[PDB]
RNA sequence: UCUUUGCUCCACACAAUAUAGAUGGAUACGAAUAAGGCGUCCUUGUGGCGUCGCUGAACCAUAGCAGGCUAGCAACGGUGCACUUGGCGGAAAGGCCUUGGGUGCUUGCUGGCGAAUUGCAAUGUCAUUUUGCGUGGGGAUAAAUCAUUUGUAUACGACUUAG
């Protein structure tokens, strides 16, 4: 759905051999808490010795962006199963918000990869804080000085199905 | 990757004068007038300073940009033949048979007429375009030349007399008789 | 809204156009489609003759005079496109084919009228540009329709009739815009445009 | 004055029905200048009538009617639902129909 | 499965179907393509059939054998007394095809061709044109603004001829009337033209000439209820066939489940209507001459 | 004479560009494209009308010939600083398009005894009009 | 037209017949849409300048007993009905424009009289399609089929001919 980002903090179930265990945190883009908690453990199984039944969650946290009106071009790493075998992506995002960004990529992917949630793996999101650093010609195209495009060939919608003169297409 | 904006220049000599509605174009030159119709292309014009006039594409692909500098070799290859126009040299071939060519008026048409192409007794007339001038040229052997402002009529009608004189049913590796264009250049060479 | 409504199908998308009008249609609404000469496809020529030519091989074999029709013309070939979307084997649908009428060009009365457009079935607006469409007059006069010429020199006539026309309305609606403006920077007008007219 | 229209025209379009099946107790009427439920929300409960001609003289009239009411809006384009004493006989589809302004709430 | 040897099919199929023509005059159905600088002359002309005899002529056939040599061959004579010009119609152009919008006819007909306007005509006050000859005798009111109006329109003109029957030997005593283009040029001239020929008489010599090439129309001889043998051509069974050898055998697979219209069926032979092609005039006869 | 190119010019899309509001909670308000994110959206702001700083695609908006002078990424108290100083909303106001809304909404807003008197007003200026075209 | 006064057109008088469905107006350029409309100017063009669009949410019409009876003021306009002049229109023109006067209305403005009881709503009846019977005013005075006959035709019908 439209996205939210969760941090989400778990820690296996203490015992008499090791109370206070390490306490691990990942951030989670999700449509809701149920799904973050989710991923939370299925990335979890696959990095350490735990399962919901013998690990609890500690917090669950929503993370608002600090900036949520500056432009930001982000770069995405993403682990995705194709149909064949699995692959590596990095892909660079100009959007105002992480999960804004993480949006458009998972539409992205659906369109040039036909490749699903299920298939899709975030690995991080960084802001690019520095110009000159994107390597992406479809982003750095919109970071020249005193850009601007119009937008030919307007098309205006009709509420009537039936219209008394020929349209225009000048804006 | 949808590209927002791609610009190519035209450059525009002393006594040409380019007049762009539409997509219409109109050269008008030294050697004569021409005009083009690129109403099926989807590019915008911008006159700069009366010398230069840029050709634009805005959010286009690949097809789209390429299709840019087509639109600027083609605006510049009418300047280039109103000013300097278009001349291709074309040589007979033969091994054995002499072609003779002439050129005959049927109803006022100007035809040009191939004769004895490999001893053929089909006569074989090409029609001539209507802005080209054909010429069979003296201080060479078996030459003609067509000239004209416009690239494409003369181009066309260079590879109407060259593929009417095709062999049939024999090796073209051995029987290379034919008309074949030796040179494409300019009436006003290195002005 | 109007008794009858006239469409000229210039610039409209055949498939498009007739999905409004069948609507219309069985709503109650009698349609006049002038101009099906000028309709477009989205597709280029050689490929929406190839169509054709694959609907023309259809035929019923033990007998051809009772198979499938192949009309020609571009106003039969919009019927067909839209019989497609009525229900024309029961009466409604015979009914809402009765208040249709399909034309190529425009002959009388409806010459004298008003046309329309249907914007969501104009090519201009429907199709991306850089997108090849075909014109409906030529596909037909390929496959076989003979009068494509007899239109085009009626509505060349029809269209300086119409410009004749056309200057004569221009001119007197200068002389009402003239008078009217004179007639503002009035008490009435003043206080009409307190009101919004 | 020229006009004495004092009901909004409307057209009688269907049945309420599936693909397959039909229900002739409920209307389906389209109102013109309705093209969405918030605007087509002002004619519920008014009264609707068909009025049909016949040859016969019944009354002292050759003017027939049938009374209903609009019940629901149907859909996102301004069709309403409407419900008949005495369901409409279906050779109506596409017929003009009339929705008056009473019962008001203004 | 596949048929054991290949044969064509008997008969053409784009002369179906094989019924009897809807009058025994033949339709032209098609007329030359007009040139608009040539004088007003007929496209057309109407006779009677008489017979065939014997010709003789020296060939002229450069790299035959019979070159400079005679040689004998068949004619067919037309009887072909001059016809007579009544009226004129104009033809414009439509979406749907050309339309007549006037038909003028002279003032005078005959009878022999206003009997083609009667089924039953020696019981008759004959009552035909009767009015339309009152529409002269007044300058030229309704007959000239209906000329003017073929002028302003009608871009294809036709003129309205009949035959002199009794001319011929034939009983019939009523004449054939038929259209025939005009292909001239200036549609005001070939109007005129016709209004000058009305109630007069135009000769085969004047659309005619020698070693011209000519298609002849007629309806072809009539020859009743044929069985496919003769109607199509088909193979005779062999001797020993039950219930009939003059017949076609196989009429159709089992799928489809029809008879093919492509099958050849029995019926009716002769009596249609045919355009033959590229036949060379050898003689235009003058009746005022032994 | 010399070359002639009809130019062509129509409403680019640039910071300092007026764009009017066409669907939404704002649906009739002004902003300042204040950034380009895409070909396809833009960051906008328009506080003198209420609308909030906010990424929004162009289908959401309309483009006006009006533009004023904007660094890119400027912030909500310069747009309103900016927006005063160059005078936007009067040069709106003064446009036949913003007219023609005027006119709408106050149409929409007459009740009938104003329905009425516009009537009669307009056959006085029908009588007018049709006097004066009669002696020219 | 003397199948015993028939046929047709027009007028209005009454009956029947139905309605795929009026209930202010189907309000006329053409072409392009990576371009146009309108004004205006000039050296008349692929011209310059200005303006419009971002929908018809428009334009026009619209007040009066389902639209009455009257008086006046101001303008010489608007509109309807029947006549009348001259044109244009053939793609299915059967319509568009125009001249002259006559007549009626005029809500452009100011007044007077009337409405009630259909009883608190009941489509609350106003349209066009055809047909028929009557009166009164014009207009015109045939064919086909059977039977007979013909054979350019033909199973029979049909076709082609004649009387
Ligand atoms: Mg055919
Ligand atoms: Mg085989
Ligand atoms: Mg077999
Ligand atoms: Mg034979
Ligand atoms: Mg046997």
């Amino acid at each position: 759905a439209h996205f939210k980002e969760y941090q989400v903090i778990g820690r296996r179930l203490p015992t008499e051999s090791v109370p206070e265990p390490k306490l691990f945190r990942m951030r989670i883009f999700a449509s809701n808490e149920v799904i973050a908690k989710s991923r939370y453990w299925y990335f979890l199984q696959k990095l350490h010795k735990v399962k919901k039944a013998s690990g609890e969650i500690v917090s669950i946290n929503q993370i608002n962006e600090a900036h949520p009106t500056k432009v930001k071009n982000f770069g995405v790493w993403v682990r995705y199963d194709s149909r064949s075998g699995t692959h590596n992506m990095y892909k660079e995002i100009r959007d105002v918000s992480r999960v804004a960004a993480v949006e458009t990529l998972y539409q992205d992917m659906a369109a040039r990869h036909r490749a699903r949630f299920r298939s899709i793996h975030i690995l991080k999101v960084a802001e690019i804080e520095k110009t000159a650093d994107v390597k992406r010609q479809y982003v750095k195209q919109f970071l020249t000085k005193d850009l601007k495009f119009p937008l030919p060939h307007r098309v205006q919608k009709s509420t009537k199905t039936f219209s008394y003169k020929r349209p225009s297409t000048f804006y | 990757m949808k590209y927002i904006q791609t610009e190519q220049q035209i450059e525009v000599p002393e006594g040409v004068t380019v007049s762009i509605k539409s997509r219409i174009v109109k050269v008008v030159g030294p050697r004569g007038t021409l005009t083009k119709n690129l109403k099926h292309i989807d590019v915008t014009f911008t006159k700069v300073n009366n010398q230069l006039i840029k050709v634009a594409v805005h959010n286009g692909g690949r097809k789209h940009v390429a299709a840019l500098r087509t639109v600027k070799s083609l605006v510049d290859n009418m300047i280039t033949g109103v000013t300097k126009g278009y001349k291709y040299k074309m040589r007979y071939v033969y091994a054995h048979f002499p072609i003779n060519v002439n050129i005959v008026e049927k109803d006022g048409a100007k035809f040009i007429e191939v004769r004895n192409f490999l001893g053929d007794k089909k006569i074989r007339n090409v029609p001539v375009r209507d802005g080209v001038t054909i010429e069979f040229s003296t201080n060479v052997k078996d030459e003609i030349v067509l000239s004209g402002n416009s690239v494409e009529d003369v181009s066309q009608n260079a590879a109407d007399l060259q593929q009417i004189c095709r062999v049939r049913n024999k090796d073209i590796r051995k029987f290379l008789d034919g008309i074949y264009v030796s040179h494409k250049g300019f009436i006003t060479e290195d002005l | 809204v109007e008794p009858v409504v006239v469409i000229d199908g210039k610039g409209h998308l055949v498939g498009r156009l007739a999905s409004v009008v069948a609507k219309q249609l069985l709503n109650g609404q009698k349609i006049v489609v002038v101009r099906a000469e000028e309709l477009n496809i989205s597709g280029e020529f050689f490929r929406n003759k190839l169509k054709y030519h694959d609907f023309l091989r259809k035929a019923t074999a033990f007998n051809k005079t009772r198979g499938p029709f192949h009309f020609r013309a571009p106003s039969r070939i919009f019927y067909k496109a839209l019989r497609g979307m009525v229900s024309h084997k029961t009466a409604r649908g015979k009914a809402a084919l009765e208040r249709l009428k399909v034309f190529e060009g425009i002959p009388p009365p409806y010459d004298k009228k008003k046309r329309v457009v249907v914007p969501q079935a104009l090519r201009v607006l429907r199709l991306k540009p850089g997108r090849k469409y075909t014109t409906l007059g030529k596909l037909s006069t390929s496959v076989g329709w003979k009068y494509e010429d007899v239109v085009a020199k009626l509505e060349a006539k029809r269209k300086v009739s119409s410009a004749e026309y056309y200057a004569k309305k221009r001119a007197f609606t200068k002389k009402v815009a003239s008078a009217n403006a004179t007639a503002a920077e009035s008490d009435v007008a003043k206080q009409l445009a307190a009101l919004g007219y | 004055a020229e006009s004495h229209r004092l009901y909004v025209k409307g057209k009688h379009l269907s049945y309420q029905r599936s693909k397959r099946v039909n229900n002739p107790n409920v209307s389906l009427i389209k109102i013109e200048g309705v093209a969405t439920p918030q605007d087509a929300q002002f004619y519920l409960g008014k009264r609707i009538a068909y009025v049909y001609r016949a040859s016969k003289e019944v009354r002292g009239s050759k003017i027939r009617v049938m009374w209903g009411k609009v019940t629901r809006t149907h859909g996102n384009s301004g069709v309403v639902r409407a419900t008949f004493r005495n369901n409409l006989p279906a050779k109506t589809f596409g017929a003009s129909v009339r929705i008056f302004l009473y019962p008001s709430n203004i | 499965s596949h048929r054991k040897y290949e044969a064509p099919r008997h008969g053409h199929l784009g002369f179906l179907p094989r019924k009897r023509a809807a009058s025994i005059r033949a339709r032209v159905k098609a007329f030359p393509k007009d040139d608009r600088s040539k004088p007003v002359a007929l496209t057309s002309f109407l006779g009677y059939k008489a017979g065939m005899t014997t010709i003789v002529r020296d060939l002229d056939r450069p790299g035959s054998k019979f070159h400079k040599r005679e040689v004998v061959e068949a004619v067919t004579v037309v009887d072909t007394p001059p016809v007579v010009v009544v009226g004129v119609v104009g033809y414009v152009e439509t979406p749907r095809g050309l339309r007549s919008l006037t038909t003028v006819w002279a003032e005078h007909l005959s009878d022999e061709v206003k009997r083609r306007f009667y089924k039953n005509w020696y019981k008759s006050k004959k009552k035909a044109f009767t009015k339309y000859s009152a529409k002269y005798a007044q300058d030229g009111a309704g007959i000239e603004r209906e000329l003017a109006r073929i002028k302003k329109y009608a871009s294809v003109v036709r003129v309205l001829v009949h035959t002199q029957i009794r001319k011929t030997p034939l009983a019939q005593k009523k004449a054939h009337l038929a259209e025939i283009q005009l292909n001239g040029g200036s549609i005001s001239e070939k109007v005129d033209w016709a209004r000058e020929h009305f109630e007069k008489t135009v000769a085969v010599d004047s659309v005619f000439e020698q070693n011209e090439m000519i298609d002849a129309i007629a309806v072809t001889k009539g020859h009743g209820f044929e069985g496919v043998t003769h109607r199509w051509g088909t193979k005779k069974l062999p001797r020993k066939t039950h219930r009939g050898l003059r017949k076609v055998a196989c009429i159709g697979a089992w799928h489809p489940a029809h008879v093919m219209w492509s099958v050849a069926r029995a019926g009716q032979r002769g009596y249609h209507s045919r355009t033959s092609i590229n036949h060379k005039i050898y003689r235009v006869g003058k009746g005022d001459d032994e | 004479t010399d070359s002639i190119v009809k130019a062509s010019n129509w409403r680019l899309v640039e910071v300092g560009r007026v764009v009017l509001i066409k669907k939404g909670q704002s649906a009739g308000k002004l902003a300042a494209i204040v950034e380009i994110i895409d070909q396809k959206k833009v960051l906008i702001d328009g506080p003198k009308a209420g609308v909030p700083r906010q990424a929004i695609n162009l289908g959401q908006v309309v483009l006006t010939p009006l533009t004023f002078a904007l660094p890119r990424g400027a912030r909500t108290a310069t747009v309103s600083k900016k927006w005063a100083a160059a005078a936007v909303c009067e040069k709106w106001a003064a446009s036949s398009w913003a007219k023609k809304i005027a006119q709408r909404e106050r149409r929409a807003a007459l009740t009938d005894f104003e329905r009425f008197q516009v009537m009669v007003l307009r056959k006085q200026k029908r009588y007018t009009v049709k006097k004066a075209l009669a002696k020219a």
